[PDB]
Parts: C-alpha cells; structure tokens; sequence
RNA sequence: CUUUAAUGUUUGAUGUUCUAACGUUGACCCGUAAUCCGGGUUGCGGACAGUGUCUGGUGGGUAGUUUGACUGGGGCGGUC
RNA sequence: GUUUAUUAAAAACACAGCACUGUGCAAACACGAAAGUGGACGUAUACGGUGUGACGCCUGCCCGGUGCCGGAAGGUUAAU
RNA sequence: AGGACCGAACCGACUAAUGUUGAAAAAUUAGCGGAUGACUUGUGGCUGGGGGUGAAAGGCCAAUCAAACCGGGAGAUAGCU
C-alpha cells in the first residue's frame, strides 16, 4: 500500500545495476569504494 | 569551453569588488567573435572563434602568420 | 448553431455548446495523421515549464500545410471536420495534379471549391498568393514573414487583418490589437478570412467542460501564501501591495519586448 | 598599419598607393576584398617593384569595378560590373532585371524582379533600362549601366 | 584677422545609401535513399541587432547580517 | 468537484462565468553558464499573467499620494 | 443527454464507539461519501533539495517535508548544564 518497500525487480537491476550506474562518473566512485572496502555483497547488480 | 586558442584567453572569476569590499565576484571574459577567416591553400572558409584584443595580436605577427603557425593546434574538421 | 443547454441537472443548469452541419467524420488520410498531441508542459530534459497544461483527450495530429505552393490544375475541397490541434475547422483540399492540402474552411464553400493559387489566383477568399496584387483594406489570414515561411499570424478562428499600407517597399498591416508593422512586399498569404467564429461562442458551461480542453485550473495567487505568490496571508486573509507576477515585476500595465531590429519593422504600436 | 593599395575605390586609393590606412580598411572595406596587401618594410619593395607591371597591363581593363563603388554608395545605379566599359561595350549579366533577384540593396524588402522590355542588361552597347519590383502594382523604372572610371 | 564670404580645409550631427564587415529564427543544392548540423548558392537584415570590458541608474529580485542595556519577571514607562 | 497522507474535508481551494493587463512568433514569458528547450510544430476567437466567482440586478464618488503608463521639450548630472 | 438520481464492486474518510505496557507507527466495528466521470486503476517511463510537486494546506516528496537522506568539513561553537 503505502508501504516504502514491496519489490520491482526491473528497476533494481536497472538503476542501481553494475552498468545501470557504471556510465555515471559518480556511480564509478560507488564501484571504487564498494570494492576498496572489501564489499563484493552486492546490491542487485547482475 | 570559450576560449581564444589564439591567444589562448579564457573565463578567469575575477572581480570588481564592492565598495566596502565585500566578497563578490561576476567575472572579466574575453571579446570571442566568429570572424569569416579562409584558408586559401585549401580554398574554403574556416571561420574562428577569437577575441578582440586576439585580432590585434593577429594584425601585428600578420594575418597569415598566425595562421601560419596554426593547424599545429587546428581546431578544424 | 449556438445552442442553450436549458436547466436540467447542476452544471448543465447554464451551458453553451456550438453544433454544426459541416462535421463530416470519415477521418482524413493516414499519411496526413501522426501520433498523439498531450504534452504536458516539460521540456525535453524533463520537469513542467509550464504550469496548466496536461489533461485533454488523447487526440491525433494532423499534418497540415497552408503555404500552398502549387498552382497548377484547379483542385477541390473534400470533408471537412474540426481540427482538434487548431482554433480554426479544417477542409482536405485534392489537387488534380497530385497534391492535398489543407485549408482552414473559409466561409462559403460548395465542398468541391477550386482552389488555384497564383499570382492573381482564382481570385477568392481562400487562395494564397503574394501580397501585393491585393489592393489595401484587404482581409488576410496567413500573412508570412518571409515567402516559403508560410503562415503563422492570422491562422486562429476569424482571424485576419486590414492591410492598411502597400505602395512602395514593404506592407503594412493592422494587427488584431491596433498593431501596425510593416512586413516584405514578397511575402504571401491568403485572400478573405478564416473560416470559423463559433470558437469564441462555445462558453462552455461546466468545470469539467474546460478541464478536458488540455487545460488544469488556474489557481490565484492572492489564495496562496506570501511565499508562493504575494497577496496572501490565509487564515483570516490580507490584501495590500501593488499587483505583481510571480517573476516580481508588475502584471498591470508594464509593456514589454524590444529587440530593436523585429522593433524597427514595426511602425504604430497598440492602443 | 599601412598597405600597398591594389585598387582605386572610394576617394582613396590610386591603382597601387602607399598610403596609411586603419583599422577600418582592414577588417572592414579593401581587406577583406582582396583591395589591399599590407606594407611593412619587406613588403615595401616587393610588392611596389611587383606593381609597375600588375598595376598596369590588368589594370586598363578592370577601370567598371573601380567606379562603381562610389555609384552604388551614393546610389543611382543597380547594375554592377567588374568589366564594362572598359572596349567600348558592356559586359556581365550582373543586373536584377535578369538575374531573377534582388541586389545592391540594403533597406529595401525584395527579392524579385520581372523582366520588362528586352534590352540585355550590359550585353547591349549605350544605357539599358532595368525595371524594379516594390510591388505588383507599384514600380520604379530607371536607366542604368557601369562604366569605367 | 574678426562681422562675413570664399579657397586650402577639420569634424560632429542628422540625412542617404552601400557591403567590404556581421547576423539570419527565409529559399534552394550537396555532403546524405540524416526535416539535426556545416559549407556552397540565393534572398533578407545590415554596421544594426548583439556580445566582451567599463560605467551610471534601477534592483527584498537575491544574499549576508544587524536591530543595545538598566528594570522589585519581562513587557510597558522612564533612563544612559 | 479538489484539500491540511494519519485529529481541523469547511463558510477553505477549484470552478464555468466577469473584468483588466501583457504578448504579432526569433511572441510575451519561462527553463538552461551556453547551445538550446518549453510556450507551439500552436500563433490575437491565440498564448501568458492578475483579481473577482452560476444565475439575476448592479457595480457610485476620488488621480493626489504611490506604482505603472504616456509627454520629456528643456534643465540637472555619471563614466570618459 | 447528464461533472444526473439510487445502489454493489471499487476508490475514499466525515461521525461514533472500541482499542492506545493494541491484532494495528491510524486499525477494528458500525454507519458515511463518491460510485460515468474535474472518474478511477495496472505497467513502465519522466521530474530532486532549497529544488521538485501542489484544484494551493506552507500541503506532499520512502512510515522524515513550515525544513530530505548519505558522507565529510569537525574535536564547528556552547560566557550553558
């Protein structure tokens, strides 16, 4: 309802994906961190 | 960008101040001005981008003498 | 015509509605169709310049040409139906050299007029031809900028304009509004007046009537905040300070637009 | 700067001259327009050494050009040439009557002009007459050629 | 020498016209079985519009900040 | 009809309707270092703003101040 | 024909009552309004922070909107506790 959260798997892969971000110069900075920090977690980016 | 390439003169973020000299700033730019320049080797119009202060400085060296030195930092396509 | 929707229910308690016998629905050709018409007011980068504009039907565009180029074998006038994307009512024409065209329905039709535009054309409203074989006081709608531009001012319903000066360089004409500017000698546009006048007499007679005209409702600043526009002050209501737009300069009044060149073509500004 | 002069146009000028000139000449009338090369001190002698043999053999045949700068800058002519006038004979089409345009022109709207009676406009020895548009019921006649200086 | 005339003349006004600058949000061609774009060709406007620099005027439009203190609570009044 | 998501749903907002005002397309205007974009592939019976609110009957008096607009002729006066 | 009536679905919340160390970070229960259009609803897309968006309340923007979230500047500074 007016819940925060309840899936769309689409954008999820396609907005916070690996090359739904990559292009951006910023969401390279995010990949750089998320990396250097020893995280390989990943927030849905396949 | 907007530059003279010429003269190379660009944006600099000086100021006039105010006058109690406070913090302001509003930029001095250079006078750039597509003027109908033409190469006469290769016979077409290759019109530039240049500034003012630019075109006396062209004038001094000669026209094509500048021109000479250019395309070794052409900007043509 | 013009047709008094009589007390029945509330918001059809006072309405005007406008019916004609010239709508012939058949739909015009599908080359001369192309997509859809909301806009919605955003740029092409997003975000609603303009505020007031989304709703409206779905609608088609209609591919419309009056510059009129050809004029070649005498042609005829087929449908007509109103154009949804226009204040004014359409008509198919045909050439029988191979061409359709389209033309705002100017007022007296045999629906197979023979259109031919020259340089003298059929001599009739509703030819296009450059303005200079025409004598003055002429009506004219689709006067033009430059020759090849084609029409863009006088192209609404019963929209047209008095030629008041045309001997020597350039025409002067008087604009709807007092507004004389003197426009090329080479430009053309079209003899007699646009069809339609029932735009302006179609007063609609409900809220709902004028939400599906494209339009959202125009809200007063004076019922709105300091803040977001000035006069405000709700809760008990204020009034006060001279009236203003919401870029801060007064509504009232205040003429604008000069740039000095377009400003030197024209000669008496309005009354 | 200064220039060596390759024309006469204007009260200036002399079919080469070593003059002083600005910076209203240069960017602005004989440059850019081929009517002027600069002098400096190199120049100086090339070009003017140059000039007692371009300035004379070429000249004596290009005298239509040379003249109708201050015709057209006052006005009374339409018709143009760069050669007329110059063997006893008009030469060039340049002329709106036949070129199906409109030229030497600056304040005035049109771009067409109609062909009225047959002449040829500097192809006929003598004065011919161009006819000029302002509109189709309003017109301006005259009698106009180019010759040389 | 003036008053004033004319010659050698200088220059600002206006006036006119022009392109040779410079713009084109007119037409056409070609790159191009790209309505984008450029150049070319033509027309138009035209030393103008306009922009750089400088400048006066305006400018709660916008910004940063301030707008004291005493006091039988503070206000309020008086006071310094 | 819309509304203070989730204590205030109305006498609030909105509204057809009225009036003023701007604006001739390169439109007013608006957005964006710009290019350019929206307005509109519309175009004065249009597009935008302001105030009032079906309908009916009506909408008096006052332009000084202030703003805005017109007249600026002349005088004052900056940069230089 | 109708921003038409009554009235399910559905969309929504004005009253009241019960709940308030709840079944619930707004419900349950019983009414109620709208209910063919200024309707309402799915999918995806497009708008962003002093901004959007707003039939306009300074409302709404991820249980945050008359002051967003995340990280840093930073040990900001606290004549105060």
């Amino acid at each position: 309802m007016k819940r925060t959260f309840q899936p769309s798997v689409l954008k999820r892969n396609r907005s916070h994906g690996f090359r739904a971000r990559m292009a951006t110069k910023n969401g390279r900075q995010v990949l750089a961190r998320r990396r250097a920090k020893g995280r390989a977690r990943l927030t849905v980016s396949k | 960008s907007r530059v003279c390439q010429v003269t190379g003169k660009r944006p600099v973020t000086g100021n006039n101040r105010s006058h109690a000299l406070n913090a302001t700033k509003r930029r001095f730019l250079p006078n750039l001005h597509s003027h109908r320049f033409w190469v006469e080797s290769e016979k077409r119009f290759v019109t530039l981008r240049v500034s003012a202060k630019g075109m006396r400085v062209i004038d001094k060296k000669g026209i094509d003498t500048v021109l000479a030195e250019l395309r070794a930092r052409g900007e043509k396509y | 015509a013009v047709v008094k929707c009589k007390p029945t229910s509330p918001g059809r308690r006072h309405v005007v509605k406008v019916v004609n016998p010239e709508l012939h629905k058949g739909k015009p050709f599908a080359p001369l169709l192309e997509k859809n018409s909301k806009s919605g007011g955003r740029n092409n980068n997003g975000r609603i310049t303009t505020r007031h504009i989304g709703g409206g039907h779905k609608q088609a565009y209609r591919i419309v040409d009056f510059k009129r180029n050809k004029d070649g074998i005498p042609a005829v006038v087929e449908r007509l139906e109103y154009d949804p994307n226009r204040s004014a009512n359409i008509a198919l024409v045909l050439y029988k050299d191979g061409e359709r065209r389209y033309i705002l329905a100017p007022k007296g039709l045999k629906a197979g007029d023979q259109i031919q535009s020259g340089v003298d054309a059929a001599i009739k409203p509703g030819n296009t031809l450059p303005m200079r074989n025409i004598p003055v006081g002429s009506t004219v709608h689709n006067v033009e900028m430059k020759p090849g531009k084609g029409g863009q001012l006088a192209r609404s319903a019963g929209t047209y304009v008095q030629i008041v000066a045309r001997d020597g360089a350039y025409v002067t004409l008087r604009l709807r509004s007092g507004e004389m500017r003197k426009v090329e000698a080479d430009c053309r546009a079209t003899l007699g007046e646009v069809g339609n006048a029932e735009h302006m007499l179609r007063v609609l007679g409900k809220a709902g009537a004028a939400r599906w005209r494209g339009v959202r409702p125009t809200v007063r600043g004076t019922a709105m905040n300091p803040v977001d526009h000035p006069h405000g002050g709700g809760e008990g209501r204020n009034f006060g300070k001279h009236p203003v737009t919401p870029w801060g300069v007064q509504t009232k009044g205040k003429k604008t637009r000069s740039n000095k060149r377009t400003d030197k073509f024209i000669v008496r500004r309005r009354s | 700067m200064q220039v060596i002069l390759l024309d006469k146009v204007a009260n200036l000028g002399s079919l080469g001259d070593q003059v002083n000139v600005k910076a209203g000449y240069a960017r602005n009338f004989l440059v850019p327009q081929g009517k002027a090369v600069p002098a400096t001190k190199k120049n100086i002698e090339f070009f003017e050494a140059r000039r007692a043999e371009l300035e004379a053999k070429l000249a004596e045949v290009l005298a239509a050009a040379n003249a109708r700068a201050e015709k057209i800058n006052a006005l009374e002519t339409v018709t143009i040439a760069s050669k007329a006038g110059d063997e006893g004979k008009l030469f060039g089409s340049i002329g709106t009557r036949d070129i199906a345009d409109a030229v030497t022109a600056a304040g005035v709207e049109v771009a067409k002009s109609e062909v009225r009676l047959p002449n040829g406009v500097l192809r006929t020895t003598g004065e011919h007459e161009v006819s000029f548009q302002v509109h189709s019921e309003v017109f301006a006649k005259v009698i106009v050629n180019v010759v040389a200086e």
